């Protein structure tokens, strides 16, 4: 069996460099030549307990491109958890008697980990749990970085905006830190700084990172400029001073960019990336999104098939 | 010799938890539910100590700490001493070993952690550090000082 | 044609013992060896006008396991009935020009019966109509009882909790009463007692039933302990004294249980079954739920296929 | 052998003849352990008068007649010994107090006492062989068995 | 000084038979011979934290008939307690530096008692505190019972409706029990029965009382039929079966009633007294309301004027 067969996909912390490279190699292949019947006779639950456009629709499209069926919900309001008081525990307990895998997004940290304690032999894929982890976003992010940069090593990567509540950057930093010689630039408001347990992990691996108060400060040397949205649905009321984007990228800020530099953003953006950026060769957030298809197909294929031949 | 009505008997068999820091002894009695027994118990609070100045002390007859209680004690009172006694003699003496996991009794200080809402037992990876000791929640993956957590 | 081909499935009252045995035999076969293309080229509507987790997701999974496509909604709020004033009558009138069968759950008693007067030749399957009937729950219940007990005759069956509003026990009692020599124990608050028309049916068939104020009262002799949730979304305001579970089953209450006894519950539970029950050999509500797949596949296959060979 | 010994107290209070299981409860309520003073507790000790008893010794600490009286709700057959120069200088028994302030919580959810900066207070009376507590604020009356502490 | 001068008026349980009689005697005198300037130069606070028509308006009217001025509020929403989070204690602490007396109604039991602990030398008059006490209702009730029966002793008194939450019947029962030989019939649903502390008090005084399930049983014997409204704003959700008046007095129910019998009701009534009762010579609830002026004039006089009036 491949290393990821029947495994839960909860946290980048539980995956190795080799695991991540496997998904990336598998995604490259499925992008190259598609396998429309690979998950034939699989039924997969898509259970979203908070809003999503990209993650749910790319996941579901991916399942269909591989020939699987999909059941689930995009809102919990009409499940028995929403109307009859049912626990998440029981919800997973019954759904895991129906389907072959469970994709879940949830507003509480830990929800996906908890699901794995009730799903028995049914694998759980974490589509986002509160402000904790977002492993499939990281898979597509890595794939996009790899595609545009040719490598996952010795990169200069800036992450901008809400790093405290960004489950996207928690997972992405952890993953990039499993590769060699990457350097990180963290550009965030103080109240929303990259959390300490991430910085500690960088330290004990001897990875260089620094804090900056502007994008121009590092524009000339970054290979990847990773922009983020302020997670206003996560902010404590005491943090409402930070609701507006502190850093707004505009086409004119890119004058001294490396030619190969790409602007990424897991999306949705509010105002942190101005629409005039979209036409520039550095804009790559929509191509990034498009890559969610190949990363998520790859993940589903490796988890639900013992061996792949491609 | 009149005073022979004032001297507590030694225990034949049981436990003596010694070197408990001040104000912790009474806490241990509730948390471990120790007084919920018919066995003889004696407790000294704010006793003089050469080793630590003031200390608390708990003695329980025919009774031994469970592995749960021993593991938790390592967290509540790290410098405390567990004495096992058989035939009036200290046959075993040790500071409780720090475990790697502590389940059930701790509460994650992350208010948006799923563990609050759901029928699961709490669980924390325990790793010894310099000034304190770190507890990492099994669910939310957040890590805290036992100081912040033991203020449950 | 099989007896159930093209028939509406509205009320256990309209089905015979033979009909129920047919579904049970058909479910046993589909569980044994699956028929993934049995409903190929069928499109089935799943129309839920009130909350559901088990019933809708098992029904939809079942359709997919048999190769059918599914359209519908889990909420009426964004249909034209929800926003433009459309009647249920017209809703069914148009949907029945699109699909080959209609699965419907609705908060009013009678809704499924009414749908059959507008659906023409399109069969209607009642996934629950108010506090009236829940025929597919009964199908899976019977299947689970049959599996665990070896028989549907001469059982001792206790039903606990809200029997007044429990559409689940209305259908289950009716069905079990079509078999021989079953004995019933009803454990319910007075305000939520098993309704009289059910008791009358038991009387005119000479079936023994009695009322009890505790579970321990009958624990030692029951083969099936059927727990239920208080249907708080159905209670009259005058009945709010009954909102909390009156009877709470705990692992320790099972000390004198028959070894073969199973605890069932159509789910979701609130507090009427404590989580310490889950680990005991008597807990069977999740296995019961899992059986919704085989009962519902069986029902769909018999209704949409003239003859089955398995 | 060993240096095991419990040194008699020079000055303080010895609460004797506490019924089994009550000793720990008294410590909890009246916050007796919230002090730097040496305390000694024996639980499940053998007794001639009671068979089994609890015992609480507190150095340099005294109870007024009212403090001693609070004990009546929980340990009415207890003996409170005042101690000075190692000698039992006073023996008192709890008599039912007329009020219990501070430690209990009114079980009425709509009582003003929960929402405002006041201390709880109940009038104490015998009812059948139960003890009834009447809240000073809301004037509702409860069996002492259902009136919880803080 | 008269016995009531500068006294807080919180609970009937704090007053003696002699206190009650003193209020009533003062009421007669002022009704006979109004002293429109008795309280000139007094300013009195009228602080209502829950709804009132009769108690607030009669109290304020009484203050003006005696020459006093009035400040206050008829709801708390625009006080600093309502909008800025102030405690009731602090509210009383400041108001008591302004006025000569505080009349207060409040939705929490014990509020008026608490106020006395922060009002210093300023008397607090309890216009009603949750379901606890309503001593000025009792004063006007006693006045009315005396007016129409000629005495307060050896009376047959029925109290009907919500006795558990009726602050009016708690106060009135305690007061009548201070007189000799009164007999009580309590007609209430089980869930809204007269509280045990009231019944124990009756037993200690050797007063006779009994529970009845109908008005008809007692109609022949009663001198005072005291009807009450179900206190729906005090009801726990569990008690919602009791919202409708269980007992409805109509004119036809009055055939076999003594010619001296009066129907009383502290008001407002919902349907527990049909409008056809209004024209019968037994109806006295409007006259009862009007006597609130004399009782409340009397009380203010006694509390704010050192000497007995004439
Ligand atoms: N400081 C102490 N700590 C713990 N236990 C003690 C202490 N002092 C005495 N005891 C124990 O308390 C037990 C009872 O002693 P105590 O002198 O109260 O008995 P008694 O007075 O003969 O009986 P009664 O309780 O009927 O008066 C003895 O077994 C003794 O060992
Ligand atoms: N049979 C017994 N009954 C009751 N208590 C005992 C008994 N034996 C020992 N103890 C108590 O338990 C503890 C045992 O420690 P130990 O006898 O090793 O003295 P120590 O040398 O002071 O120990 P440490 O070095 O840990 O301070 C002492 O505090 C002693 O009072
Ligand atoms: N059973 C007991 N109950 C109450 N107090 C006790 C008991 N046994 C000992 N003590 C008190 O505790 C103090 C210290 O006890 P012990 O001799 O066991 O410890 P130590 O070895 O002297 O001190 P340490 O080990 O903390 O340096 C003594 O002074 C004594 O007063
Ligand atoms: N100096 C002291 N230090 C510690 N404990 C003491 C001291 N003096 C007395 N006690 C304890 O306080 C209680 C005093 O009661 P007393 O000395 O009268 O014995 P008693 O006659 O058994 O009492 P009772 O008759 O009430 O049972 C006993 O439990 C004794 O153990
Ligand atoms: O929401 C963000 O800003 C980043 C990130 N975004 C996404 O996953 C895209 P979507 O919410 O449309 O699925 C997330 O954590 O949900
Ligand atoms: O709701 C119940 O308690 C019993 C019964 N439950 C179900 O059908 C399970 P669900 O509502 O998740 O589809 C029902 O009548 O809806
Ligand atoms: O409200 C009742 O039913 C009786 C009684 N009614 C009154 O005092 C009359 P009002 O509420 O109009 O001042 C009360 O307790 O408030
Ligand atoms: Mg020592
Ligand atoms: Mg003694
Ligand atoms: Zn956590
Ligand atoms: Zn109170």
């Amino acid at each position: 069996a491949n290393p990821l067969y029947q495994k839960h996909i909860i946290s980048i912390n539980d995956l190795s460099r080799d695991d991540l490279n496997l998904v990336l190699a598998t995604a490259a292949k499925l992008k190259a030549n598609p396998q429309p019947e690979l998950l034939k006779h699989k039924v997969i639950a898509s259970c979203f307990f908070e809003a999503s456009t990209r993650t749910r629709l790319s996941f579901e499209t991916s399942m269909h491109r591989l020939g699987a069926s999909v059941v689930g919900f995009s809102d919990s309001a009409n499940t028995s958890l929403g109307k009859k008081g049912e626990t998440l525990a029981d919800t997973i307990s019954v759904i895991s008697t129906y389907v072959d895998a469970i994709v879940m997004r949830h507003p509480q940290e830990g929800a996906a980990r908890l699901a794995t304690e009730f799903s028995g032999n049914v694998p759980v894929l974490n589509a986002g749990d509160g402000s904790n982890q977002h492993p499939t976003q990281t898979l597509l992010d890595l794939f996009t970085i790899q595609e545009t940069q040719g490598r996952l090593d010795n990169l200069h990567v800036a992450m901008v905006g809400d790093l405290k509540y960004g489950r996207t950057v928690h997972s992405l930093t952890q993953a990039l830190a499993k590769f060699d010689g990457n350097r990180f630039y963290f550009i965030a408001p103080d109240a929303l700084a990259m959390p300490q347990y991430i910085l500690d992990m960088l330290d004990e691996k001897g990875i260089a990172w620094s804090l900056h108060s502007s994008i121009e400060e590092v524009m000339a040397e970054v290979d990847i400029l990773y922009m983020t949205r302020v997670q206003k649905e996560r902010l404590d009321p005491s943090e409402y001073a930070n609701v507006k984007a502190q850093f707004v990228l505009r086409a004119s800020d890119l004058h001294n960019a490396k030619a190969n530099m790409k602007v990424l953003h897991p999306l949705p953006r509010v105002d942190e990336i101005a629409t005039d950026v979209d036409k520039t060769p550095h804009a790559w957030y929509f191509q990034q999104a498009g890559n969610g298809i190949f990363a998520r197909q790859a993940l589903l294929a490796l988890v639900l098939n013992r061996d792949l031949v491609l | 010799t009149h005073d022979n009505k004032l001297q507590v008997e030694a225990i034949k068999r049981g436990t003596v938890i010694d070197h408990i820091p001040a104000q912790i002894g009474f806490k241990l009695l509730s948390l471990f539910k120790l007084t919920e027994t018919d066995q003889r118990i004696t407790i000294g609070l704010n006793l003089p100590s050469g080793e630590m100045g003031r200390k608390d002390l708990i003695k329980i007859e025919n009774t031994f700490l469970s592995e749960d209680q021993v593991d938790q004690l390592a967290l509540y009172a790290p410098q405390a001493t567990v004495n096992r006694i058989d035939n009036y003699e200290v046959v075993g003496k040790s500071r409780p070993s720090l475990p790697e996991r502590i389940d059930n009794v701790l509460v994650c200080p992350n208010s948006n952690c799923i563990s609050h809402a759901e029928p699961v037992s709490s669980s924390f990876a325990v790793r010894k550090r310099a000034n304190d000791i770190a507890l990492k929640c099994k669910y939310c993956e957040k890590e805290f000082s036992h100081n912040v957590v033991l203020a449950n």
